[PDB]
RNA sequence: AUUGCUCUUCAACGAGGAAUUCCUAGUAAGCGCAAGUCAUCAGCUUGCGUUGAUUACGUCCCUGCCCUUUC
RNA sequence: GGAAGGGCACCACCAGGAGUGGAGCCUGCGGGACUCAACACGGGGAAACUCACCAGGUCCAGACACAAUAAGGAUUGUUGAUUUUGUGGGUGGUGGUGCAGUGAUGCCCGUUCUGGCGCGCGCUACACUGAC
């Protein structure tokens, strides 16, 4: 039968622009709490 | 004495899938697979590598051995019956997760890379090929019964059950039907995990058998019985 | 003659079984509407598949694509800072941390 | 009775795991592995493909867990690629995990013997032939060789005789490791076989042939 | 910088695990149109209109909550 | 506390339909055992235990025999036959370690720098009951 190798990551992480946006959301939330 | 067929060239036998139920096939269910993930990065829980963590979870680390499933998969996957495309594998995790294993897959031989594949599979719920054409490992909806062939015989491996001959058993069974084996990947436990689905439980020997050995011993019977070679 | 199952056009492999417009869309820089216009200028009936094309039809299509303006394709129709922002965000974060 | 190299009369199934890639490296000595030590073996100049003691662990696991071992009719010999030959007592229960298997092997290779209170694992002097039974047939696993039924093979052999099987644990290499001692090479299955499956493939037929059950 | 349009680029996704939430007639569900009228809301709130179902409408058996014995 | 008789409830039974959880977009709230005697057992980032580890740049690879060149000059960092050219040609050898300075000794087999997330909403798809 045919044989195909599985594709996977050595270490799984659940590009930087998304990381930048993620920090913005935390900064947006953290600041709003301080203002309140 | 007979003229040869139109085309003698050997062609790859069809890759069995859960959708197809008519074809006679071999089903092995590696029931009670001890596969669990936890963020430390997520890692497949192991009996030896992780001992303090599973103690915190409160789970007995004797029942924390995924390598037993790895060896059973390794010996089962590489069996010639799989090369003949007459065997398709299911895994029922201890948690209740049912995993469908496409026969085409080639799991890593080493355990460390095997653990990396389980954690990817459990979180992403599916595994894609390197060539990106099929999903080799996919989590599916319980129960197992719906996935199984419409006409099929169900048996478990029971040490206490009467000892039978695998080759004689498979011969006396009908052809259009299929056969399911529910193997206990647990190190030590009671053999009632598949009682609800199965109709009769069979013993492959008197002396105790390892999980991988029983899978290897059983499938040789089908290949001899079915002349898979 | 024989239907061309595959064809080579602008260094691209195009299937014969697909229509001309949706086969030519495969070429980079060629979409559905651009391929439609190229066909219409080339005076090729769109109902034909890519394999029925004669050599002259294909050559005319080539010169449509390579010389659009010469054939009156409309001009309107034809085709560090992030790190500084990150640093400013870090300064904002550390000052806000100092406040709390 | 537990079978041993000293006893030659009794019929038994000998399995020789030739081309075993077991080696200890100290930075403390640890068994070299394909995955654990990639950069170090790159420095050594050896390719990481042929640095896999996992295969031997798998073959030993299936062989020792095989029925015939429980019935006292099997003894295993391991020939390291470096030239070290290891005898395996049938009574042993090797670690099921590979990490503890690696720690056992490094202990064996340096201490030359494992004592827990008859050496469970003992390094012994080559050649293999002197240790093997006096009247015994030798075969190797060859894919190119004709496919033979393992069961039908065993019955047609005599009763006083024993059978030696030379299986290559090497990841990749020519099947000539045991050509010098063997008299004929046979094929077990029609499809390519891994070393573990071949050992599992072979032992089941002898259980059928000798009615070990 | 802002909001639109033209062309090109053309990804993941092939019905979704363990589990979980809601729902009985103009009801579920689909579709749009209008105003942002002191709180809330900005492809979000509210209102308006168009198409329009399956199943049940019975039971205390399981669960839960009550009523009566001015027993 | 018990018992009896009744009522009610898509936070109950029953029968189904919709979702959420898979993908894209948008968005609210919160931050110590041992199928495993021997080994492995309080560990967490490939590796790196105190001068290490990882990745790169220098230096080291002249045994000897013959022939030629060659003292009016082969080669050297100014020197003089040490090399150079061609043909043949052996060796793991400043090896280590265990035994009884010594031993036909058992066993195996380098140098200097440069860098290091959890809980929830909403919308759109996975087509032919469709798309244009
Ligand atoms: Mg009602």
């Amino acid at each position: 039968i045919p044989t195909h190798a599985p594709k996977y990551e050595e270490n799984f992480n659940p590009k930087m622009k998304a990381q930048l946006k993620k920090e913005r959301k935390f900064t947006m939330k953290e600041i709003r709490k301080d203002a309140k | 004495q007979k003229a040869l067929p139109a085309s003698l060239v050997p062609q790859a036998p069809p890759v069995l899938t859960s959708k197809d139920k008519i074809t006679k096939r071999m089903i092995v269910v590696l029931a009670m697979a001890s596969l669990e993930t936890h963020k430390i990065k997520y890692v497949l829980l192991n009996c030896d590598d992780h001992q303090g963590l599973l103690k915190k979870m409160g789970r007995d680390i004797s029942e924390a051995r995924p390598d037993i499933t790895h060896q059973c998969l390794l010996t089962l996957l590489d069996s010639p019956i799989n090369k003949a495309g007459k065997l398709q594998v299911y895994i029922q995790t201890s948690r209740g997760i049912l995993i469908e294993v496409n026969p085409t897959v080639r799991i890593p031989r080493t355990f460390k890379r095997f653990s990396g594949l389980m954690v990817q599979l459990l979180h992403k719920l599916s595994i894609r090929s390197v060539n990106s054409e099929e999903k080799l490992l996919k989590v599916i909806k319980n129960p197992i019964t719906d996935h199984l062939p419409t006409k099929c015989r169900k048996v478990t491996l029971s040490f206490d059950a009467p000892v039978i001959r695998v080759q004689d058993y498979i011969e006396k069974l009908d052809d259009d039907e299929s056969i399911c084996v529910f193997v206990g990947a647990m190190a030590r436990g009671k053999d009632n995990f598949a009682d609800e689905y199965v109709d009769e439980k069979v013993g492959l020997s008197n002396y105790p058998l390892s999980a991988s050995v029983a899978c290897s011993k059983f499938c040789h019977g089908a290949e001899d019985a079915w002349n898979i070679l | 003659g024989s239907f061309q199952h595959i064809l080579r056009l602008l260094n691209t492999n195009v299937d014969g079984n697909i229509k001309i417009v949706y086969a030519l869309t495969t070429i980079k820089g060629v979409g559905r509407r651009y391929s439609n216009l190229v066909c219409k200028k080339a005076d090729v009936d769109l109902h034909k598949r890519a394999g029925e094309l004669t050599q002259e039809e294909l050559e005319r299509i080539v010169q449509i694509m390579q010389n659009p303006t010469h054939y009156k394709i409309p001009a309107w129709f034809l085709n560090t800072l992030a790190n500084n922002v990150e640093s400013k965000l870090r300064d904002d974060l550390e000052r806000l941390k100092k406040i709390r």
